[PDB]
This record gives structure tokens, C-alpha cells and sequence, in this order.
């Protein structure tokens, strides 16, 4: 009746794809063969008998990550044409993943996403996942959004990407790809979320009690956040939030859109039995810098808008009291030309657990997505790192040889400076 | 034979409408499948006001449900009364609401306008008489604030004589459900001032306070919060549906309470309200009822009357009661608190009596008043709007729909002048 | 001019205190609702039951 | 129509009041569920004095309960007849049962008093008439003593005409429990002397002497001791509630017994009292009742009347009897014991008769008297307070809540003259 389409790019995108859809099928009850032992039609299509199919497309430029899905347990659920794999990856090169290898497969994918759009009578929105440091995630991700911008126009293109960590890095060429991909993000993305791996590691150890995690555990934390966001579209609630509502309330400016994410309560299955976890308790926990999924302190900056999403036995009165109590704090700063600053959404379906899981059977939870000026701290670190490498021309030969003109390097640097100015200009007060 | 047509707009409107139809259906005694199994001949006297009869002993409400996204409608279908409504009266779009007034008014509002109007024409021109229409919507939203006002202008153009009574929910001052509310509220009020005859304002914060401090509900859900709204909306039309010692329909209310065409915004309040454990000890009488109505804590709108002055007041009573006792309290409440009434209008309290009370209550009363305390409500939105309007970027969401920035200035100027108009009639 | 500065901050502290004392008074009413009106009736129900 | 408002304060007052309302509910025939289920029409003549009417035959007393923490009320809210009390009539603070008089009066009293006064105004301005109030509190404690005197001052300022008749329990002379009694009693006396019209002093040790001797009960519970007090409180107001041969209300009592504004402290007594085994053989007659009342051992205050002399006295009898028999005993008892009465006032004994006696007793008697024997009680607390103030470390606890050291001197200065005032009138 109302549909959103999921697009996954890169190794992170495919690995996140398994992490989220394992929850969707389990939350809805679908056997991994597609049978049953509702909101089914928001995420799935029916093929007769009792067999369902997810509304998603997985794309990567190398077959290893995708073939795990093809050989995995969940192979029967997905449609063969949705899983698209290239021949050779971009090798952490934006230029390779945008012009040379990206254009070899772009038009094949655009048929499958558009063909999937035929079966959506009430399509409203896309979801796109990246890893900024990767080549296919940035190089091919930029080419995908530019086409989807003109193919469909005024359709919500929400993004949920993995920003580079403030210090943790797995690729040396990481600063180059992030800035170049940022230029493609700002003009085409309706709204793009941030998480970073370094903060997730700390949260997966402190609040949730695991000595040593893997990317699989981090993928399940991200899966919870996406579920809470989409719960309003799928399940009944006193206060539903559609995608188009979420676009207007959060972003104050065309280019300031970038929000940040948090989830509460995050607590081990052992210790979660120890507390009542009232609405006031969970609401307070979100606003601490320690719980943030992005390693930037909000106290350095200010808040521009906030959105709170509740999933459980959560009553409207105690939400308003809890949000009222937050405004009493004078460590939570707001730009005084933003007087209201909040949208609350309420859904009745409680959070769903997973076998072999890492969270508990909590009875009520809260999700938060807000825009803050503290993200200019993250942009500054990337900006300085890029300048040091570009001053001595540390890696230019690889990018130019792969079709990219060198004139794009100062353009992306200049465009980021405008974005930094926009955040500082918004931070001004009258 | 004074038929009234019912219109529900948006997520807020549909959920309010759903509970309200439960209340009347119980009152007349109509089963959720639509057939009468009541208990008295009186309930069939004037059921024609709200129900049409589909031959077969089935009654169909005179309701139209309007939304931009199908999510709200399907919840209504799954309810116990989903099958009651006529299927063709469900009019919905296939696009996101947007939570934006300009997009709701111009982008999706135009397309839905012609389809909805012909559905209204089917219900409007199906009855021997038509007193007026009845709209329920929210002002902080995008569909109810945007598309609701668009239909209100077209309804005025085609049916000037009929009473366009509206029930509105006003954005809350402390914590509110939407960020862009100052734009949505300001642009909507300009449309409401010139079009609707009667507008009732309700704030969600007061319902939280009344349910918690008075009704003693620890966890008041929207079901009980909407339940309070339904009693007031049922009480106003009670005179049409039932006999009484002194009748008073909508047009009597507008004539008496509205001294000038633009001062017609009202507050509402309902009595008696008692804790469902403490109800036994209350000696509920006529004087006890009057205490609750004029008490400032029972106002469903968060605008303390004591900070302003009253212009006109109206009281509705239901049940078998003394006419002398009812008339005496209007004297006493007016004389004891003369500091809170305008001197240049004597007899500021209107009264009416109805025979038949709601279920469970032997007697009940309803209050509607007009006061200058609404300057508090409009001050909050105007000051908040002024902060937001200097931050010009939020307007860009409205510019991408085609709204010209001068419309923001026109809306605020009309709204600002309305506050000044209430100031001068305080003197 | 920092001692004028605290005068602004102190007055906002008083404003913050008074703004939240209204809510704390309402909270006190909530405590009266549960403990006084409800839970003393709970002891009423206790020896009645 | 002489409604009397019953105000209860503190740990001591609540326990007594629960027993007190138990007695009246049985006398009028009020079912513990709140409905009348009695046996006589005469009970319904003047039930307005202590009860309010609810449509449905439910009667709720005019009671106000005050304490610094709910825990004492929660026992009362539990208490057998607890359902009778109106739920909103319970006003308690958020602090402990602080025995410090200054703590109760200043810190927590001011917060509670404003809430308490409006609750009293609910009952005070609800009925046709209001003769006087009725306070039951303690003087050696902190909650009843401190806050009780604070409310008593504010009751006078708003209702000067009405009678401030109070029932107080006195610090025991041999062994009490709270160690700081001299401070709490002395500070309370200054508030009591000037504000209250009538004060009946009750000492536990006298109650601990009659239960042992007369009733012959080895373990009489706290209900038993409060039952003895409840008889006196019922007898005084019984003249209002029922017809009789010679009516005597509170205002009659104050005029006769009080010769000067500060000499108004009273000693109370009740008859008949008999061991529960020997009740069958007692030839209970009107002269037999007279013997018990004037017997020194039946006094409920440990202040021997033989030590001093009487100024005024009053006796109330209940039942259909001979008026000659009652009047002859007042002549007989007065002339036979002239050594204990003042020459300059003849006819020092007042009398009254009521038609209806209490349940179980064919006829009952109540005694209220005034004598200089109160000098013994105050000489006790005077000289005991003397050594208190020479070692002033205890004052710090009272100082921490703002009490100045001059208040101790002022409080002692007042009751020392009160002791002197009773001395000079002995001549
Ligand atoms: N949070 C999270 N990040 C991942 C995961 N897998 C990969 N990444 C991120 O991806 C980055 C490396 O890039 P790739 O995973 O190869 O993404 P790509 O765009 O496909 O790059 P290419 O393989 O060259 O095409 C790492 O720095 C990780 O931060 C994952 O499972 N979870
Ligand atoms: N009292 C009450 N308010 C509601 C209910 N449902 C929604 N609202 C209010 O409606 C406002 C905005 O609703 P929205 O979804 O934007 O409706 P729209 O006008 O169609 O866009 C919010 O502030 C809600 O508090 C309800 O059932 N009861
Ligand atoms: N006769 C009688 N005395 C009591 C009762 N309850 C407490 N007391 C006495 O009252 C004195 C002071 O009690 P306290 O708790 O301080 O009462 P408060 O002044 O209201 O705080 C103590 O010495 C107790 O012995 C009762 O039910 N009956
Ligand atoms: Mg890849």
C-alpha cells in the first residue's frame, strides 16, 4: 500500500543488508524460504502460494560478498536478478569506481531498480547505504544517486552511511574518497545519516557487554535503528511518522541536512532485568555523549532539530513530561531561533530480539535522530587530513590515471569549505 | 430535519472521528453493523440528522473521511466500526502527507479537491434540509491544516448560508509534536478567520492535565483523551436530536456568543468530571455542575480566562432539572465575579436545557465561552513564528511548492491585527 | 563586565527554578493523586479488602 | 442547624478521631459503608450537625485530617470506619514526624497550612450554619502541637465569632515518652491561652488510673482509652443533636464556666463507669451518677481538685428523669463541700438534661469543671522548663529553623503569670 525500496552498495551495504533483513523476516515471522509457519506488503511482495520476496537490490563490483548471500541460508528468499555483482572491484579508488568500472554496470542496475518500481503502487522513498572509505560505496554510489535524481525527481532519497572514524582507519586513501563523494551527496541526497565504526565499538563494549565484537554485531545494532525508523510505516501507533514528514522537520537548510543517530536503552541481556527502564530513564540516556553513535561531543555545538521515536508500552503523557525535563537541562543547547525542535513518533510494536543475539527483551525503547553543529568537528578533522596529503600530492597519480580530471580535487575541497561555512553561519545568532 | 454532514481530515481528524461515532452510535443505539437494537422509541425520533438509512434496517453515517496517505484510513477499517461507513466516502491520496502546509494546500490539495467535493455533493444534496457542516482537524499538521482549509473555502462559496462549524486542535506551547508548527498554524488561521462561522480551540496539554489531576488516569491514552473531545461535540448538537424545556441549536449559539464577525474563537469545557473511584461520594447537583464549568482548570484550552475578560458565555444542560435553579446560578456566577465580564454587555451568560442526558450520568452540563484570553494563545505562535521567519531557510521547503514569501507577511499581519482587535474590546 | 554577567545568569537560574517549580508543584499534585487520593484509598481498600 | 467542623491534627489526634467518629456513627446509626441504616426517626432530625448529605443516602462527616506524613493517616484511612471519610479531606506533608515544635510551626507548617485552610473553607462555607470548631491534638509532640497552634491562630483571624473549643492531651508528670516535652508544652501554651476560648486538658496518667481501678481491665487497648475520651466529646455536643428538658450548647458553657478571658482551662469527667463484671448489680440512680462525677478519682486529668478550689463547674445528664432530682443534687453537693468553692460566686455548679441517653446505658453523665488545681499541672512544667533553659544547647535544634532564644523567655513569662493569675483568684 505504501512502499520504500532498499539499495545496498559495497561490502558494508551487503553485510548490512543481511543484518537488517534477518530482523525484518524474524520480526514479521517469515521463514527464510518465504513461507509462513499485516505490514508484509510494505517490505515484501507476494508471488502466489505463500511465497514472499524482499523489495531490495544488492550491488557490488566484486562477486565474493554477494556470492555469500547466494550460497547462504537466505538464498531462497531473494530473487536472483536483485543480486548484482561486477567482475573486479574499484580497489579503494573513487575515480576507478565512478568513471571506468562504475559505468560498466550502472545501466544494468538502473533497469532492475526501475523494474522493481513497477511493482510499487505506493512508492514513497528510497533507502541507500554506503561506506565512505570504500571505492564502490563512494565512486559507484555517487554515480547511482546522480542518475536516480533525474530518473525520478521529487522522491525521498534517504541515506544511511558509515562516516570515517575520527582516528580509526582501514584505508590510507580514505580522506580522498570521502571529500569527493561528499560533493555528490549534498546536492542529490534528501537526507543522509551518519554513524562511525569507532563509536560503535565503544558502545558495544561499555553499555552492551561484549569483550570483543565483529562487524556482525555492529550490523545488528544498525538493524535496530532502521527498524525503529520504519516501524511508523509498518505498524499502528498513536503518532505515526511518514518519510515525507521526517524530511521537513529535521533539516533547517538545504545543505545542513546531515543528522546523527542514537538508540536507547542499549544494555546486556543480563543487566536489562535489573531496571524498570521507564520513559524518563531511557530519554535521559539518549542525550549523554557516551551513547552517541557518532564520536562528536554535542556540548561543543548546538542542536537544530530532534526526532524521538518510541516502540513499546509508552504513554503520551510521560513522553511530554520527559521531553519537558530535557529542556530544563542547560547542557543541552539549542539555537534560540529554534523554539520547538521536536517531533515525537509513537509505535506499539516492541523491539524484536534475534537468536544468538546481543540485546535483551526490553519492553520499551526510544530512538533519536537529530541535527547538531557538532558535526562540523568531524568535517574539520577530515578537511585537515586531506590538506596534508594533497599538499605534497600524495596519491594523485592513481586517481587521474583512472579518468578523473585533477580540477575536481580543488572543486571538492572548495565545496567542502562552503559546507563548513554553512554550518558556522547557521551557528550564528541574532 | 436539520441534517448535519460530518468531515474528518488527517491523522488527528480520523482518530477523533472514530471515537465520536462510537459515542453517538451508543447514544442512538446503533450496532457496529449499522442496525438498530435500541431500547426506546425516542431514539428514532430525529436520528435523520446524522444517519442515512440504507433500506434493510441499516443506518449509514453522514461522514466523509479525508487523508493524503492511506495509513490512517486502513486503521479505521480494522476497527469495530470499520464496516459502518459507506466505502465510497473514503477519499485518500497516494503520496506522503509532507507535514507541510503549502504542499498540502497547493500540490496535493488541488487534486483531491474535486474528488472530495462531489462526494460532499452526494451527501449534501441527499437530505430534505441541511443546517450546516462539521469539520474536525489539527492545525499543526499538513493535511488537516492545509487541505482542510482549502475545502472550507470551497464549501463557503457553494453554501454561504449553512453553518461551517469547525473543531480545531491548537499547537502546544511547551512540548509539541512538530517543528514547523509556527508556519502551519499562522497560515491556517488566516484562512479560518474569514471562512468559518464558528471555531472551537482545543489544546492537548489541558487534556493531559484534566485527565491526570481530575479524572486521575495514571496513563491517559489518546482513546480517553479523544473521549473528552467527543462529549463536547455530542453536547452541542444534543438540542437538535432530543426535545427539551428550552431548545438552542447551532445558529442560536452563533447569534448570541459572536458580537462581531471576526471575534468567534471559543473555549469549551465539560462537567461533571469525577474520579471513577470517587464518583460515589459526590453529591452531584445543579450547583455542583456550575462550579466545574466556570472553574479555570476544566477549560479544554490552555488559556487562563482570569488573565483576560469574558465577552459572552453559553451553558448547555442535559437531564430533568429545575428551570429556576438553572436560572439562579447564571445570576449568581455573573454577580459574584463581576470583575471578569464586560460592562457594556449585560446578561453575558446564555442558557439552555435538554431533557435527555448521556448514559451513566443523570445530569451533565457543557460550557462554551468567548474571551480575550485567546491573546495568550496567539502571542505564543506569533513570537515563535517571528524567530522562525527571520531564519529564512525553512521557507525554502514552502518555496519549492510555489508559495510566495509575501503570503507569510499577509498571514502574520491579519493574525497580528486580530490580537489588537481583542485588546480594544477589552475596553 | 562579568558581575553583570552573573546577574543575567542568576536571573535565568531564578527563571529556570520558577519555571520548573510550576512543574514540580504539578508533580506534587501527581504525588497527591497517587499517594494521597489513590494510595490512601489503597489503604482504605486494604483494610476493607 | 449548628454544624460543627472537626479538625484533626497529628499522630495523637488521628487515633482519637477515628474512635470518635466511630461512636457517633453508631449513635445515629450510620452504616460503615456511609449509608443510614439506623432505628429511629429522631436520629435524622439534626444529623446536619456532623454529616453532609449525598443524593443516594450516603453521609460523609465534616472531618479534616492533618499530619506531616501520610503514615498516620494511612492507619486512619485503613481504620474500620475509614470509608466514611471524604477522600479529598486528607492533607499531609512530605516530611517526617518531627517532634521539634519550631520545625513543625515554621519549616513544614507554612507549606501545609495554606493547603489546609482552603480544605477547611470547603467545609466551613458549605453548610447553612457553623457554630464552632473542634480540634483534637497533642501538646508534647511536634506535629499536633506545632502545626495545631498555627492553624488555631489562622482559624481565629477568619472566623473570630465562632467557638474555638479544643481537646488537648497534657504532658504526663511522672513518665512521658518524648524527652523535649517542656519546650513543646511551654511554647504551645502562649498560643493556646490567647487564641482558644475553651481548652479541655486530658492527662494520660489519669486515664491510666481509671482503667486500672474502675473498669478493672488488665489490658485495655488504646481504643479503650480513646473510647473514654470519645464519650466526653459526644456528650458535650449531644445537647445540640437531640431534644431535652434544658438545652445547653457550647456558647452557654463558655459563658457560665469562664469568669475571665484567661481562666478557661477545664477538667472533664464522665459517669457511669463500672467494672464489666459488676455492672449487673449496680443500683445506678441519679444520685449514684452524682457520686462518680464529684469523686476525685474519676477525673481524667492528674490534677487533684482537692488541692485547689473550684470557680465554676458544669454537669450534663442524659435521659428521661426527674428535673427535681438533678437540681437537688447541685444544691446538696455545693453546700456540703463549701470548703472547695469561692464565696464571691454562689451557685458554682451548672446543670443540663438531655432526652436520649447513649446506647446500652439507661442514662449517662458528663462533668466539666474549672479549678485552681491546674496550678499543679503548670508548676510541674514551669520548674521543669527552668533547668531546660539554663543549659541552652537544646535551643540549637530549634534555632536551626529560625526560633530565637527570646521566645523561650517570652513563653515562660506568659504561663508563669498564668500560674500567678490562678493564685490571686483563690482569695
Ligand atoms: N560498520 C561496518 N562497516 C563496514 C562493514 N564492512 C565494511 N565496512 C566499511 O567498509 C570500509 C572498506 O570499504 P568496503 O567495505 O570494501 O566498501 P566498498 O565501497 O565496496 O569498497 P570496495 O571493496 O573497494 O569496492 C571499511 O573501512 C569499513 O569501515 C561492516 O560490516 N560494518
Ligand atoms: N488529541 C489527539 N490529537 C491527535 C491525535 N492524533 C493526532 N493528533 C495530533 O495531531 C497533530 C498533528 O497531526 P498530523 O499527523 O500532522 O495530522 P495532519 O494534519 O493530517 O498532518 C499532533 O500534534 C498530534 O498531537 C488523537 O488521536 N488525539
Ligand atoms: N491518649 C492517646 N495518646 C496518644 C495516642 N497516640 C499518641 N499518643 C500520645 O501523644 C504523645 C505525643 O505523640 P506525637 O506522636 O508527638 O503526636 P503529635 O504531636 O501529633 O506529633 C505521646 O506521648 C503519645 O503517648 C492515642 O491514640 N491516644
Ligand atoms: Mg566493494
Amino acid at each position: 500500500m505504501r512502499e520504500v525500496i532498499s539499495i545496498h552498495v559495497g561490502q558494508a551495504g551487503v553485510q548490512i543488508g543481511n543484518g537488517c533483513w534477518e530482523l525484518y523476516c524474524l520480526e514479521h515471522g517469515i521463514q527464510p524460504d518465504g513461507q509462513l509457519p499485516d505490514a508484509f506488503n510494505t517490505f515484501f511482495s507476494e508471488t502466489g502460494a505463500g511465497k514472499h520476496v524482499p523489495r531490495a537490490v544488492f550491488v557490488d563490483l566484486e562477486p565474493t560478498v554477494v556470492d555469500e548471500v547466494r550460497t547462504g541460508t537466505y538464498r531462497q528468499l531473494f530473487h536472483p536478478e536483485q543480486l548484482i555483482s561486477g567482475k573486479e572491484d574499484a580497489a579503494n579508488n573513487y575515480a576507478r569506481g565512478h568513471y571506468t568500472v562504475g559505468k560498466e554496470i550502472i545501466d544494468l542496475t538502473l533497469d532492475r531498480i526501475r523494474k522493481l518500481a513497477d511493482q510499487c503502487t505506493g512508492l514513497q522513498g528510497f533507502l541507500i547505504f554506503h561506506s565512505f572509505g570504500g571505492g564502490t560505496g563512494a565512486g559507484f554510489g555517487s554515480l547511482l544517486l546522480e542518475r536516480l535524481s533525474v530518473d525520478y525527481g521529487k522522491k525521498s532519497k534517504l541515506e544511511f552511511t558509515v562516516y570515517p572514524s575520527p582516528q580509526v582507519s582501514t584505508a590510507i586513501v580514505e580522506p580522498y574518497n570521502s571529500i569527493l563523494a561528499t560533493h555528490s551527496m549534498i546536492d542529490h541526497s534528501d537526507c543522509a545519516f551518519m554513524v562511525d565504526n569507532e563509536a560503535l565499538y565503544d558502545l558495544c563494549r561499555r553499555a552492551l557487554d561484549i569483550e570483543r565484537p565483529t562487524y556482525t554485531n555492529l550490523n545488528r545494532l544498525i538493524g535496530q535503528v532502521v527498524s525503529s525508523l520504519t516501524a511508523s510505516l509498518r505498524f499502528d501507533g498513536a503518532l505515526n511518522v511518514d518519510f515525507t514528514e521526517f524530511q521537513t522537520n529535521l533539516v533547517p537548510y538545504a545543505r545542513i541536512h546531515f543528522p546523527i543517530c542514537s538508540y536507547a536503552p542499549v544494555i546486556s541481556a543480563e543487566k536489562a532485568y535489573h531496571e524498570q527502564l521507564s520513559v524518563a530513564e531511557i530519554t535521559n540516556s539518549l542525550f549523554e555523549p557516551a551513547n552517541m553513535m557518532v564520536k562528536c561531543d554535542p556540548r561543543h555545538g548546538k542542536y537544530m532539530a530532534c526526532t524521538l521515536l518510541y516502540r513499546g508500552d509508552v504513554v503520551p503523557k510521560d513522553v511530554s513530561a520527559a521531553v519537558a525535563t530535557i529542556k530544563t537541562k542547560r547542557t543541552i543547547q539549542f539555537v534560540d531561533w529554534c523554539p520547538t525542535g521536536f517531533k515525537m513518533g509513537i509505535n506499539y510494536q516492541p523491539p524484536t530480539v534475534v537468536p544468538g543475539g546481543d540485546l535483551a527483551k526490553v519492553q520499551r525503547a526510544v530512538c533519536m535522530l537529530a541535527n547538531t553543529t557538532a558535526i562540523a568537528e568531524a568535517w574539520s578533522r577530515l578537511d585537515h587530513k586531506f590538506d596534508l596529503m594533497y599538499a605534497k600530492r600524495a596519491f594523485v597519480h592513481w586517481y587521474v590515471g583512472e579518468g578523473m580530471e585533477e580540477a575536481e580535487f580543488p572543486e571538492a575541497r572548495e565545496d567542502l569549505a562552503l559546507l563548513e561555512k554553512d554550518y558556522d553561519e547557521v551557528a550564528a545568532e541574532s | 430535519v436539520r441534517e448535519i454532514v460530518h468531515i474528518q481530515a488527517g491523522q488527528c481528524g480520523n482518530q477523533i472521528g472514530a471515537k465520536f461515532w462510537e459515542v453517538i452510535s451508543d447514544e442512538h443505539g446503533i450496532d457496529p453493523t449499522g442496525s438498530y437494537h435500541g431500547d426506546s422509541d425516542l431514539q428514532l425520533e430525529r436520528i435523520n440528522v446524522y444517519y442515512n438509512e440504507a433500506t434493510g434496517g441499516k443506518y449509514v453515517p453522514r461522514a466523509i473521511l479525508v487523508d493524503l496517505e492511506p495509513g490512517t484510513m486502513d486503521s479505521v477499517r480494522a476497527g469495530q466500526f470499520g464496516q459502518l461507513f459507506r466505502p465510497d466516502n473514503f477519499v485518500f491520496g497516494q503520496s506522503g502527507a509532507g507535514n507541510n502546509w503549502a504542499k498540502g494546500y497547493y500540490t496535493e490539495g488541488q487534486e483531491l479537491c474535486e474528488s472530495i467535493l462531489d462526494v460532499i455533493r452526494k451527501e449534501a444534496e441527499s437530505c430534505d434540509c441541511l443546517q450546516g457542516f462539521q469539520l474536525v482537524h489539527s492545525l499543526g499538521g499538513g493535511t488537516g491544516a492545509g487541505l482542510g482549509t482549502l475545502l472550507l473555502n470551497k464549501l463557503r462559496e457553494e453554501y454561504p448560508d449553512r453553518i461551517l462549524s469547525t473543531y480545531s486542535i491548537v499547537p502546544s506551547p511547551k512540548v509539541s509534536d512538530t517543528v514547523v508548527e509556527p508556519y502551519n498554524c499562522t497560515l491556517s488561521v488566516h484562512q479560518l478567520v474569514e471562512s468559518a462561522d464558528e471555531v472551537f480551540c482545543i489544546d492537548n496539554e489541558a487534556l493531559y492535565d484534566i485527565c491526570f489531576r481530575t479524572l486521575k488516569l495514571t496513563t491517559p491514552t489518546y482513546g480517553d483523551l479523544n473521549h473528552l473531545v467527543s462529549m463536547v461535540m455530542s453536547g452541542t448538537t444534543c438540542a437538535l436530536r432530543f426535545p427539551g424545556q428550552l431548545n438552542s441549536d447551532l445558529r442560536k449559539l452563533a447569534v448570541n456568543l459572536v458580537p462581531f464577525p471576526r471575534l468567534h474563537f471559543f473555549i469549551v469545557g465539560f462537567a461533571p468530571l469525577t474520579s471513577r473511584g470517587s464518583q460515589q461520594y459526590r453529591a452531584l447537583t445543579v450547583p455542583e455542575l456550575t462550579s466545574q464549568l466556570f472553574d479555570n482548570k476544566n477549560m479544554m484550552a490552555a488559556c487562563d480566562p482570569r488573565r483576560g475578560v469574558y465577552l459572552t458565555a453559553s451553558a448547555h444542560f442535559r437531564g430533568r432539572m429545575s428551570s429556576k435553579e438553572v436560572d439562579e446560578q447564571m445570576l449568581n456566577i455573573q454577580a459574584r465575579n463581576t470583575s471578569y465580564f464586560v460592562e457594556w454587555i449585560p446578561s453575558n451568560v446564555k442558557s439552555a436545557i435538554c431533557d435527555i442526558p448521556p448514559r451513566g450520568l443523570k445530569m451533565a452540563a457543557t460550557f462554551i465561552g468567548n474571551t480575550t484570553a485567546f491573546r495568550e494563545l496567539f502571542t505564543r505562535v506569533d513570537s515563535q513564528f517571528q524567530k522562525m521567519y527571520a531564519r529564512r531557510a525553512f521557507i525554502h521547503w514552502y518555496v519549492n511548492e510555489g508559495l510566495e514569501t509575501v503570503e507569510f507577511d499577509e498571514a502574520r499581519s491579519n493574525m497580528t491585527d486580530l490580537i489588537q482587535e481583542y485588546e480594544m474590546y477589552e475596553t | 563586565m562579568s558581575r553583570p554577567g552573573r546577574s543575567l545568569g542568576l536571573q535565568f537560574l531564578m527563571e529556570r527554578r520558577a519555571r520548573e517549580e510550576a512543574n514540580r508543584f504539578y508533580n506534587e499534585a501527581a504525588a497527591e493523586d497517587n499517594l494521597t487520593r489513590q494510595r490512601a484509598q489503597f489503604e482504605q481498600r486494604t483494610l476493607n479488602r
